[PDB]
């Protein structure tokens, strides 16, 4: 029971709203997924639902989607009993094996092997797993966390995805609000991004925005939501000077081409 | 280098070695090549230990030339776990 | 990296004689003691 | 026993059948119905066979590595590596005798279909350069959401697989051909989902909304559908609010 | 002492080339389709052989993978090899003076393939660590469901190999082709379920099902005669009410 | 020493494979399903100097790369001296078989054994060059083929000075039918058949119309199938097996 | 530590591009240099590292294209203990070097998708790349990238993800063509002729010939340093004794008679 509330940024929009189901659902175990903004804040989702889970629940086990080429994911997903399969001859525990009681964070790497889910499909069918070799198998129990950055149903429809993977993970859907959608903390989250770069430079004081600049954040698209605007305002603050006469040139990102 | 004076040595009784190669009772002689087994089982430990203090000192000295040269200022930090990476033995055999 | 089980070829338990010999290397002179004792007891040994 | 039952005719029928195949040991391949043949039936079924009193036990087809279908097979070989030295028997010796019920067997690869189907069908345990292979007769069935003729003609699964068998393969009517239980079915979800959500009663209920639920695709399985009733009373949350006007469209966007 | 299910003119002409084949260990390949289970009808040749008490191998093909000859083939008799320290046995050289029949052949490895073309050639060509082998003194078999006629024009196998694999091939005639004492078949499985179900008696099928056998598929002959018993076990019914018919299909829906 | 069918093409190729037996340089020969020159290999070990001398004969398929070099005079980490490929084959013929199918790593370890390379493994730091005759058969490849870069051009070029031409057993058949007649009595020693009943004249010349693709191999098994078919020594036989893969 | 810039750049670009580098010093953050074949982008990496706050620890200039396969440069970025049975070094080592320091890379193109979401993975946490059955460890690590192929262009074909070049794209160091620069060309030969007439220990230092020269300027010369120094080997070579100004190019190998 503890707030850990850390960088929860760009709520001013709907996402308030968000965090407020968010909460809701925090106290149950059952499957959590989520859809996250393509880009960015899918991160802070997970560390946000993390923080909603309780501190003491257990470890917060995060795993980046891969596909079954590389045995040594079949190993951390299934287990490693026998020889030659991770680590030592003897019941090396995989990763799934690794969180007991913990929360899974999965990721929508949208992996091509099917049958890492597909087996991953049996990682949460009764809450139970079998190491690799594993003479015995082991009912575990730990929490769940996903997220989604593409339509799933078209790939329901287009085959990319397996249909019971869907059926069995997606107990409820979290869209996270766009940054051409939420719009709303621009001025407070850029506000906030800007005190911490100003304090990271040590820059003597804050150099201030002019109001072109936000006219211009406006236009802007903002693929990343909460990322790319804080690596735009990192950017302009590494071509400004705080509290000077260069605070005013501003620059969106260094690929863009030099002024 | 290590002190000759001061590292043991020993050496396999030759005499006694030939009487058991050719004692006549086998229940001696059976002693005699337990004996033997033993005796160089222990000179094996003893000269390997001897070597390992040698080749710890050498990988020790090869970082701390430092401290040994300039003086305590120059010291560089160093953890058992640092001796035991230049070395194919344990933290253990370095303690 | 690729599966696979033993195609080419390529450990210890020390026992109380070498497990004495790594509680060998405490000290030196009284090493010199414990090494007298062991050739009081050892007959071949000099 | 311990599992719940569908309750209906055809639920019935195949409650029947299932009690017939009991005593047989022989090779099943009931269709896994996409979601839909819940598998908690099948080992009420191997617990109603003598197989309860052997080692029945399970596996997933799809699981085991490439490089470790012959030692999966056969659990770990003796002589198959430096490291380990034990001739560990197979999971189905480790049965040996056992209800073994084949989970993902649509998946299983086409070397991995030859080999297990040809030891099945006639074979001993042999492992890594064995002396003699023993023989041991474990009780098969195995299940196929999809339509293995269909593979027969894609010619993915080998014509011996498709002879595996040897039960009638018994299907589950759909969630939309069954539909007969629906409104006990969503009473009895409703209340273990209580339980779970610790609420002890809903004074709100309307059976028009729960039938009118029940007229839906339920796409997915069975269980998936049910599972939509479990989302709509999180997102409610309320125990006086009754299921008219009451939809669970996780995937959708509410407005 | 050999069992024997089919009874027919062309069968007879079969079993009488079995008995003008005698102990030579020739490459003769019987042919047949699926569930033809012409390796029991090499396996008891082999025992109407020479050796009349001899050794047999099964040798399921398809478990062998990544795993050269002197691995479970001829084994690993030396010591200090890639793994721990033992002695291994090899199959093949253990079935020496025995029989070695290579189940479904057909699917093999292409180095297994070209494994085995010295491994027939020579007969002594495999040694774990060894300068000279010796050679085996067993009866060589094989039988699949496959037709190598094409998978050699094909390049699936080595045409010099197969044709020195092939010396004496048969092909076995399909028991839809020959479409004779299928009734006869059905009346001996009948008896041997009622054994082996424990049931009265054959209840006994009418016309219409002998119509039905005889307008049957049979896609898998033998297999589909296997099968059929099987769904008649299932459709036994009452003893005492004959079986006017009995069919099975896979995917026939229920209603 | 050798039996086979004479012609006089062959007999002048048997002839220059004689004269060089004697020489002890490097042997690649290509075959045409037939003899295969294996026969020829060894009536020319024991013509050469070598007739008491080791004749292994090594067939490369079935090794592991992992021990490639192991074979080939290769030992490490208890027992030690194993005899090595040319150390086993040493002063006498070595000869390599199953090299249309050789991994690269085999092609490597010959095209170092070209100038004899060494072999210092763990269990000796032997030079190699063991001097015994070398020897190169079973050449399925195609020239084109090697040329098509599946092959070293290196040990193409480490080949020997020669290649040993092999023609078809349609283009000889001369003596075909009296080997044919020899194979038949060896198989009714065999079989313990009392007696050959004879061929059919016009059977045999319908037969002969073939194009013999396993050569000797086909007409063993052609020979061999049609006396199993037969299964009696009553009359002469006047039927021909076509093949044995052939409907009936 | 203190920059390194013997033969520094006599173009004024150079000088801009030294000036941003001095500013980025004091930060810590990745870096991006849009280099071109032997442009020298490497070497001014290694400036700026030496010029990057303190010296930084270790300082690895790794790079996952020259490596055998995209498995082995994952084990250099992290490497599972226990894992497989084998190596031919110390795996840790390379993320170790991290620790306390930067990071380098050289043509990042080449790096594997599920690699380089890996590392992109790694580089938001900080962690190890390999768990190796524990917690991984978020060693302070900065990171700098050196491609010659366009970040916009892979964005295209899609090969690093959309949050992979943005967030490991911060700083943007564009190396000036060697072709282009013609007077920090000039200074880079002259002072590379004197470095070598030193080295060689020759007596005397030929010099260069203006017709030579001319002919060293009319090549493209794309490796500003690495066909420069190839080049100035090549001459060195056919050693005149301090009399020939011929300064013949037997770089290529291929080139003969
Ligand atoms: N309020 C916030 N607090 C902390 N981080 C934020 C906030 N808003 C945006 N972000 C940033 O947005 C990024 C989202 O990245 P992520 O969702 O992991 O990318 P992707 O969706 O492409 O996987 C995070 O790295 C995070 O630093
Ligand atoms: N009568 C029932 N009562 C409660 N839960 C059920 C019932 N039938 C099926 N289930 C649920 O369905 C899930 C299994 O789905 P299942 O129908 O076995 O899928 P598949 O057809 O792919 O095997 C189980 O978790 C179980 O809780
Ligand atoms: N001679 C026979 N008489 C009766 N049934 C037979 C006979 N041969 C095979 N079968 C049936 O065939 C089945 C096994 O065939 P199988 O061995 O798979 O054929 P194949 O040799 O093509 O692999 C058995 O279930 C058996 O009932
Ligand atoms: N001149 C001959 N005399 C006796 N047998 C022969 C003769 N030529 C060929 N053969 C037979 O033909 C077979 C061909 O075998 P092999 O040399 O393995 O063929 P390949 O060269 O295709 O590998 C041999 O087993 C041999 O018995
Ligand atoms: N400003 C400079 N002053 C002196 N030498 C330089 C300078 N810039 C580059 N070099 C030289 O160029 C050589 C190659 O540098 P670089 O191309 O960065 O290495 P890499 O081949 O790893 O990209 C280095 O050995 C360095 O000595
Ligand atoms: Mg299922
Ligand atoms: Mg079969
Ligand atoms: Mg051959
Ligand atoms: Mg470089
Ligand atoms: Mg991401």
């Amino acid at each position: 029971m503890a707030e850990y509330k850390d960088n929860l940024l760009g709520e001013a929009n709907s996402f308030l709203e968000v965090l407020e189901q968010v909460s809701h659902l925090a106290p149950l175990d059952k499957p959590v997924l989520i859809i996250g903004e393509r880009g960015t804040g899918k991160e802070l989702i997970a560390s946000r639902l993390h923080y909603l889970s309780s501190r003491w629940q257990g470890p917060f086990i995060s795993l980046n989607c891969a596909a079954l080429n590389e045995n040594l994911l079949d190993s951390e997903l299934f287990g490693h009993e026998a020889g030659a399969f991770t680590g030592a001859q003897k019941r090396h525990p995989g990763r799934f094996e690794r969180a007991d009681g913990g929360t899974l964070f999965l990721d929508e790497l949208a992996t091509a092997p099917m049958m890492v889910q597909e087996k991953l499909l049996r990682v949460i069918e009764y809450g139970e797993l079998e190491r690799v070799g594993g003479s015995q198998p082991l009912q575990v129990n730990v929490r769940l966390v996903c997220a989604t950055n593409a339509d799933l149903p078209a790939m329901v429809n287009e085959g990319t995805f397996r249909a019971d993977l869907l059926d069995r993970l997606a107990f409820d859907v979290v869209q996270l609000p766009p940054l051409r959608e939420r719009e709303s903390d621009i001025m407070l989250m850029a506000e906030y991004f800007a005190i911490q770069m100003c304090r990271e430079i040590k820059l003597p004081l804050f150099p201030g925005f002019t109001e072109r600049a936000r006219e211009t954040l406006l236009n802007y698209r903002w693929p990343g939501n909460i990322r790319e605007l804080k690596n735009v305002v990192e950017r302009s603050v590494y071509r400004h000077g705080t509290s000077d006469y260069p605070l005013d040139d501003i620059i969106i990102d260094p690929f863009k081409r030099r002024p | 280098e290590l002190n000759a004076d001061s590292i043991p040595r020993l050496k396999i009784n030759q005499q006694y070695a030939a009487m058991g190669n050719s004692a006549r009772n086998d229940a001696d002689g059976q002693f005699i090549r337990s004996n033997l087994q033993e005796a160089r089982w222990l000179i094996k430990s003893l000269e390997s230990r001897n070597d390992t203090l040698l080749r710890v000192s050498r990988c020790i000295v090869e970082q701390q030339q430092a401290f040994f040269e300039q003086g305590e200022e120059y010291m560089k930090p160093m953890v058992l776990a640092d001796i035991a990476q230049a070395v194919e033995m344990h933290e253990s055999t370095i303690s | 990296m690729k599966q696979g089980l033993q195609l080419r070829l390529s450990l210890a338990m020390t026992p109380q004689l070498q497990q004495a010999i790594r509680l060998l290397q405490l000290s030196t002179l009284e090493l010199q003691q414990e090494l007298q004792q062991a050739l009081e007891s050892n007959p071949l040994l000099e």
